[PDB]
């Protein structure tokens, strides 16, 4: 609320495989 | 600004591999903008060309931009399927059995209305199929004449891409029998078309969720479609027409109007064709014969065609002379009333591509549905 | 048989260089893909000329690229023209140039000349007999005259036997674009009159001359201006590539316009150009063709003939026409007015013929020739550059990048001797 | 006496339709375009 | 790869930079929270947002700018404002109590606390990029945070980068007004430590800016938010050449060597040529041929100078828009025949065109109008030489009995720093008097 | 390229433009808004359809122009044109002159660099002016003068209004009036001449129309002005441009004072009774009523008349009309002008304005001519300076403003040449 020192974060918060995506069926 | 964005699609002819670009089209100054989106780099820039027309830009049509020639695809954007996916819809046609003599008045009436045609073929469907359009259209009056007809002869029929084409199809026919539609009695196709009810009627969909089932009726899918519907041979038929730019001109409709006269038939219809293999391997006859032989296929190449079966009916006046000379100005300078003096619009590319030898005439036309 | 390596330096060269493919591909049938397209066979008979042939009838041009600045990759890698290229070609460079013949000459330079010279020897030695190089660039600015400049020279290191020909800008007579263009100018022609076999100077305020006093095309854009470059450099290289009843190669120019070895100095300029509305009021015939050919406002240089003497004219012709009217008509206005060309060469002028216009004219031509009055030319920046030196204008830039006084004066000395003996041969 | 903060109406004018927030996508005089040169020195013919 | 980084110092620098950011952001895609505009697809290769923006995973882009400032008040508004998620909160720093109009808090006392950290700031904004080509020091010469902690920005950036460019913008202390009382002091002691640590320095008045909202504008009661606007538009067609395709693209690099002769004069001063209301824009005729006749004469500078009684030496012309090669060239044509406007006479060609090929936007809430055709100028002229003389008089008036140095010289301060600047700022005067001259 | 920048000046100036471009609008077609539904001399075109006429309306007072800026015609004046001031001349030269007008002196010299600068070929500028207010004779002097130093040759014509003879308005109009001709016969390529009084008279006896007010007057002005600038704009045969005018009315380098004169001033209830042929129109010139100015030309020697006709007339009855005229044994001409008549002819043809004293005849005939009875004219008024010189009244502030008394006697000393060269200028040469 108060602008004093971390405010900011205060304010602002108030299935693969290698295999399956290079070797796929052609 | 107010940018067109689509998906293209190229195939390189030396690279046998799929080549996914982004195709931009600036209405207002007809710019045209290839963008690459397997990496993060260019194709082409905002340059002006005027061989685009926004007519043209439809999912699955085929365009030539810079001699290279590629599908559309998908929709670059959800503000394009906003502007022209929300409205453009293709509905369902089929001409009357008894409207054959006036086939070409219903094309003339579509395309004059904005109706563009995607799939417009005389087809016959398979057995199964015969009884599936048959199975949907049951009423507790007699149809004795109205099945038998649609069964076993060949009837126009079209799908028709355009702006609410459902309800503009139907705005088109009104009254469904002939006799309400002789007591109407409007500006209508329904009013000059037609006959005895429904035993021969210029059928539209009621809706377009009743539009699937008419379609895949008459053009099912390509497992049991039926290749051809009208007869291979007549012992006349030499001669083949074919209008591979015209159709995109909206000169289909009035090309049959002008080959009715002098006693001509009108016997097949389709609307496919393909790039490459299907044209460039059967033209044959034109492999070393024709100069300026690139120019007689790039035409071709962008449109798909429609080819016509034309049988010798008088011979005063054969279809090959009908046509006239290579060069559509020539046709000017011979006589005015040829065809091609008639509808020649580009310096080379005609409006109808006949059959030049009288031998490969029956040759050339048993293949195109026969076999396709 | 006799082959052209293209070279492009600098952003003005490189659309030159790019537009000339807008220009000989088109009159060789080339398509944007590199299959061939067009109506002719004997298109393709000298084909080894300016494209290679690669792997299933996809020629590909041979040029070689080289910029410092990314932003002129794109416009050369564009749509219409740009994917016929070879993509390991295109030399890039990260830092740009900033319009110092030093940074092109001593350090930026330096690192990425290495790469040229093995992307040029790579389309050099692969072939059977290299005949001509080819280096479009630029003189104001200072990456087409620091690096084509610095290519000059380690070019000809190696291929000193062969002729290399080099089509060149010039700042304007009145109005530029750049405000250190004498620095460039002064320093680029030191190399470009020892090393150069075939220099054609080409102006900008006569490009916009020629678009209105002849064209009368009332804005030109500015990418119309380089066509008409490319439609003169198209014609130079006419008879290595097309046959004809009489034809010169880029040799047999050289030998006959080049009477001293630093006398290489030349304006060139395309004969039949007509606006839209004249095309209809006028007939294009071998005569009227030369009429037009010899008139001043018809030249790449704003300035006139009239105050110089042609040292040696080259009239290369195209099209179907007779010798006898190519004969008579360059006789007749050689004695019409004898006191504008030399007396010590009688014969003074060259004709060349060939027998293929260019797609869609019928008939047409292109003029190459010294004159004296190229020397107003360099009178000009000479002038310009010792207004810029006894004050130090913009010297901290050149200084600081590597380089000393001394190049300037020895610079200064070398377009000096250049306007001497220019002035020694007028009278 | 301007109050807050904008610009200085005249009385004769703060009483009609304002257009020139509107259709001034285009202000400046737009530079003709000329037929290119790809057509002046290089038309198509055929041998007819 | 062709980009460029800016840090904003003072609450001038980051006010101004609140005009300027609105512009970047309307002239690429980019929505106020960073973001693509969504709908509207602009798609992979299109590289115009590197130059001031950066790209994450998702469409986040981030701007390439520190804002830092020893106020907290100004920074915060920003950080509240419309555009929280469009900065990075780690490049929203700031300090903990301001200089205070006092150039030694600026540099000695305030001002060592934060500077390891704006040069660890800068160095990972330096590292994350490639194609690293100018600075852009966004600052005011009045205020003693803005003025003085831009004096180490300028010494320590020159220390640990060097050879890379960077260019600066100021706000000049007004000739006639003035805002505050201790602005000559604060003006000329930076010039000893940015005369020799900078490459070229764009100095802006304020009070011109007025006078073109009162004349070229219609608009009565500028706010200062009407005020930066000018500014944006003149720091996005330097840079317009840098991000955006254009006939005749100039790069950051070649624009120093075209513009500064000698290593000491690099002051050119600033002009925008259309700067015309909707309604007058529905009026005039705008052509090529005076729109840059209307950038030399004196009635529409952005410092109080005068064209006619200073010499220029080079000219910087920088357009946009639907412009064409010969439409400048038959302008330089028609003002070099001006007998009222006049260059050195050792400087024959004195020009450099900048063609680009997009025109300008206007940001929702301005009073431009939507114009297809801008031209920004930038010019050394002699002229500034008596806009030194002025503020080299309005120094001496307090230092002739040493007043309002007790606040300086108690902070770690001494006095040989005001006896050198009195000599160097007359090395600035009398380098650009002999140039007034030439020799027959 | 036939430009012609029209510097209007004083409320004289700023009420003869209304009326005066308001003709070139509804004429070339431009209506009260530029967006049309030739017209460059006047008009300059814009990026699209907004024809902004191309003039410099100049008033030190703020009250006429601010109606223009109020009135019909609004959005067709560009609001930088209308330069006005803040604080009025109240007729007194020398503060027009020498003291409020240095103000306004900048930036109406300004515009009228822009409004030159995008013109390519003007070839002539105009100032309508009154000879007897502030703005009228002060900042008309100014801007005359820096005008003809900076601009240069480009031809400077002075449609204006002299004081009147018996009738007037203001009391310290006579030392104005002739404090303000060391400027014109200077600076003043050709300086034509009006007559309040006379065109009441032009407005009661042929317009039949009495009471006249300054709109039914301003618009005759307007029509003459409009066929002076004609060729220039609408075609036809014998065209004669702003210059041929003077290469054939100014006889001499100082005499380049015309008196104007138009022909078909009738009314629609009278012009459908008569057959308006050229014959008859040009009779109408050279008759001693019709003439703007009141100075009997019967009194004098037509040194260069100018017929300069409109409208439907074909040059054999032009010919055989100005024969008729030169055989008449009542006109009179110099010795010096065997010639005298240069004829130009307009096929369009004159426009009837909404509300207008004239009618749609469909021929007309402005005929400026050099005669030496513009003297009588300056010598009434003369006498009008010497009678309050001599009793120095109305002094007090001129000087005090910031002049001196020396001038006074200087302009009456100017003036009194110029009577005595258009003495000389026609004396039978013997
Ligand atoms: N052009 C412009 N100048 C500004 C603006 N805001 C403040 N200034 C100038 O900045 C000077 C004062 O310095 P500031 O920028 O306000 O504050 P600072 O730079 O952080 O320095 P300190 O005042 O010591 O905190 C004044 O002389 C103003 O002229 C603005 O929005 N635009
Ligand atoms: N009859 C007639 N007289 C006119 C007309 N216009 C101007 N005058 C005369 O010209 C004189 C000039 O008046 P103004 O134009 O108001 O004087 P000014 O030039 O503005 O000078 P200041 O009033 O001192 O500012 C008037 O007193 C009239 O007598 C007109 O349209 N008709
Ligand atoms: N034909 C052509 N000439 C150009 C172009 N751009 C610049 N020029 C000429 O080249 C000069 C500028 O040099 P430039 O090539 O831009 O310097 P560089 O970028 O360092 O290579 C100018 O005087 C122009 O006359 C262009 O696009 N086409
Ligand atoms: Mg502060
Ligand atoms: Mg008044």
């Amino acid at each position: 609320q108060c602008l004093l020192y971390n405010w900011e974060e205060e304010r602002a918060t108030n299935s693969c495989t290698t295999q399956k995506d290079s070797y796929q069926p052609p | 600004s107010e940018r067109f964005v689509f998906i293209a699609e190229w195939f390189d002819p030396n690279a046998s591999l799929f080549r996914r670009y982004e195709l931009l089209f600036y209405p207002g100054d007809g710019s045209v903008e290839m963008h690459d989106v397997k990496n993060h780099r260019t194709f082409l820039k905002r340059t002006k060309y005027e061989d685009l027309h926004l007519e043209d830009l439809f999912i699955g049509n085929k365009v030539n931009i810079f001699s290279r020639q590629l599908v559309l695809l998908d929709y670059g954007d959800q503000y394009t399927a906003r502007q022209l996916g929300s409205k453009k819809e293709k509905t369902l046609a089929l001409i009357k059995p008894d409207a054959v003599s006036k086939a070409g008045e219903i094309i003339e009436i579509i395309n004059k209305a904005g109706f563009t045609l995607t799939k417009l073929k005389m087809m016959t469907l398979s057995r199964k199929e015969a009884t599936d359009f048959h199975i949907d259209h049951q009423s507790r009056p007699f149809l004795n004449e109205l099945i038998q007809f649609i069964t076993s002869g060949p009837i126009i029929a079209m799908e028709i891409l355009r702006d609410d084409a459902v309800c503009e199809w139907k705005r088109l026919l009104g009254p469904a029998n002939s006799g309400l539609a002789r007591t109407d009695a409007p500006e209508s196709i329904r009013a000059l078309f037609g006959t005895d009810g429904i035993k021969n009627a210029a059928h539209g969909p009621d809706s377009f969720a009743c539009a699937a089932r008419e379609m895949e009726l008459f053009f099912p899918s390509s497992g049991v479609c039926g290749p051809a519907n009208t007869a291979k041979f007549t012992n006349c038929t030499t001669c083949c027409i074919v209008k591979p730019h015209a159709v995109s001109e909206g000169l289909l409709g009035k090309i049959l109007m002008t080959i009715r006269d002098a006693g001509f038939e009108i016997s097949a219809m389709q609307m496919f064709n393909m790039d490459r293999i299907n044209v460039e391997e059967f033209y044959e006859v034109y492999k070393g014969v024709v100069s300026e032989y690139n120019e007689m296929v790039t035409e071709m190449y962008s449109g798909p065609c429609v080819a016509m079966e034309i049988q010798q009916t008088n011979p005063t006046m054969t279809f090959r002379e009908f046509c006239g000379p290579a060069d559509p100005e020539i046709a000017r300078h011979l006589r005015p009333g040829t065809l091609r003096a008639i509808f020649g619009k580009t310096k080379i590319q005609n409006a109808v591509h006949c059959t030049d030898l009288p031998e490969d005439g029956l040759l050339e036309v048993q293949y195109f549905f026969k076999i396709l | 048989m006799r082959e052209i390596v293209h070279l492009q330096a600098g952003q003005c060269g490189n659309q030159i260089g790019a537009k000339f493919w807008e220009v000989i591909s088109d009159e060789h049938g080339i398509d944007p893909t590199g299959t061939y397209h067009g109506d002719s066979d004997l298109q393709l008979e000298r084909i080894n000329v300016y494209y290679n042939e690669a792997t299933g009838g996809k020629y590909v041009p041979r040029a070689v690229l080289v910029d410092l600045e990314p932003g002129t990759m794109d416009s050369v890698r564009s749509g219409p023209f740009g994917q016929i290229f070879r993509p390991d070609n295109f030399v890039f460079g990260q830092s740009g140039a900033g319009n110092n013949w030093a940074k092109g000459h001593y350090t930026e330079g330096a690192e990425l000349v290495d790469s040229v010279l093995d992307v040029v020897r790579k389309e050099a030695e692969s072939c059977d007999c290299l005949q001509g190089f080819q280096l479009t660039h630029s003189l104001g600015g200072g990456t087409g005259s620091g690096m084509g400049t610095l290519l000059i020279s380690k070019i000809r290191e190696e291929y000193p036997d062969r002729i290399m020909n080099t089509f060149s800008v010039v700042p304007s007579p009145k109005v530029s674009d750049t405000v250190v263009e004498p620095y460039n100018a002064t320093l680029s022609v030191h190399q470009l009159v020892e090393n150069t076999d075939e220099t054609y100077c080409i102006d900008n305020e006569a490009l916009y001359d020629i678009c209105f006093r002849t064209l009368k095309l009332t804005t030109p854009t500015y990418g119309d201006l380089n066509h008409l470059v490319s439609a003169t450099m198209s014609g130079v290289t006419t008879c290595l590539r097309f046959p004809g009843q009489l034809n010169a190669d880029l040799r047999k120019l050289a030998v006959n316009m080049v009477p001293f070895p630093r006398l290489h100095f030349f304006m060139p300029g395309f004969a039949p150009l007509t606006s839209r509305g004249s095309q209809q009021y006028r007939a294009l015939t071998v005569p009227e063709l030369t009429q037009q050919m010899f008139d001043a406002k018809n030249m790449m240089a704003a300035c006139d003939p009239r105050h110089g003497r042609y040292l040696t004219v080259a009239a290369v012709f195209r099209g179907r026409m007779s010798m006898k009217e190519v004969d008579e008509q360059m006789l007749n206005v050689q004695n019409k007015n004898s006191s504008y060309f030399v007396e010590w060469i009688p014969n003074n002028v060259k004709t060349a013929v060939c027998d293929i216009p260019p797609r869609g004219l019928k008939m047409s031509a292109t003029f190459i020739g010294n004159s004296t009055a190229i020397q107003e030319l360099f009178k000009r920046i000479s002038e310009q550059f010792t207004a810029m030196f006894r004050r130090k204008a913009f010297l901290h830039w050149y200084t600081g990048e590597g380089m000393d006084e001394m190049e300037f004066t020895e610079a200064e000395s070398n377009m000096n001797d250049l306007v001497s003996e220019y002035q020694q041969y007028q009278d | 006496y301007p109050p807050a903060g904008a610009e200085r109406v005249f009385y004769g004018r703060a009483n009609d339709p304002q257009i020139a927030p509107s259709l001034t996508h285009g202000i400046r005089s737009k530079i003709s375009i000329p037929a290119k040169v790809l057509i002046n020195p290089q038309p198509i013919t055929t041998f007819q | 790869m062709r980009e460029c980084i800016s840090v904003h110092v003072g609450q001038a620098g980051v006010q101004i930079g609140n005009a300027c950011w609105e512009l970047y952001c309307l002239e690429h895609g980019i929505q106020p929270d960073g973001q693509m505009p969504s709908d509207k697809t602009i798609g992979g290769g299109d590289d115009s947002f590197n130059t001031f923006f950066s790209e994450t995973g998702a469409g986040k882009h981030v701007p390439r700018a520190v804002f830092v400032d020893l106020e907290p008040t100004v920074i915060d508004e920003v950080r509240t404002g419309t555009y929280r998620q469009l900065f990075h909160p780690e490049q929203l720093i700031t300090g903990k109590e301001d200089a205070a109009n006092n150039y030694a808090r600026g540099h000695y006392t305030i001002g060592k606390e934060l500077i390891d950290l704006v040069l660890d700031r800068i160095r990972k904004l330096a590292d994350q990029c490639t194609g690293l080509q100018g600075f852009l020091i966004f600052h005011s010469f009045g205020g003693g945070t803005g003025s003085g902690f831009t004096s180490l920005l300028m010494e320590r950036l020159s220390v640990d980068y060097g050879k890379k460019s960077k260019l600066e913008f100021s706000i000049y202390p007004a000739p006639q007004v003035s805002t505050a009382v201790v602005e000559p002091y604060n003006s000329i002691l930076t010039t000893h430590t940015t005369l020799e640590h900078s490459d070229c320095a764009f100095m802006v008045d304020n009070e011109a800016i007025y006078d073109i909202c009162r004349r070229n504008l219609d608009i009565e009661r500028p706010t200062y938010t009407n005020l930066n606007r000018l500014i944006g538009q003149i720091v996005s067609s330097i840079t317009a050449s840098l991000r955006f395709d254009g006939a005749l693209n100039v790069d950051l690099t070649e624009f120093q060597t075209n513009l500064v002769p000698y290593p000491r004069i690099h002051f050119p001063l600033a002009t925008y040529a259309p700067v015309i209301s909707a309604e007058k824009a529905y009026h005039e005729q705008l052509s090529v041929a005076e729109i840059t006749n209307a950038c030399f004469e004196p009635a529409n500078q952005m410092v109080k100078c005068d064209p006619r009684h200073g010499k220029y030496m080079a000219c910087c012309l920088l357009y946009r828009g639907d412009v064409v090669p010969k439409d400048v060239n038959a302008a330089i044509a028609t003002i070099k025949t001006k007998r009222t406007i006049q260059f050195v006479d050792w400087c024959p060609t004195g020009f450099k065109v900048g063609i680009n090929y997009q025109p300008p936007t206007v940001v929702p809430g301005g009073d431009l109008a939507k114009v297809q055709r801008a031209v920004c100028m930038l010019s050394n002229t002699t002229a500034i030489a008596e806009a030194w003389a002025r503020l080299d008089h309005k120094f001496d008036l307090m230092y002739a009995k040493r007043a309002f140095v007790h606040w300086y010289v108690g902070e770690g301060m001494e006095e040989g720093e005001f006896s050198e600047a009195r000599e160097d700022m007359a090395a600035l005067e009398k380098d650009y008097e002999e140039v007034g001259m030439d020799s027959v």
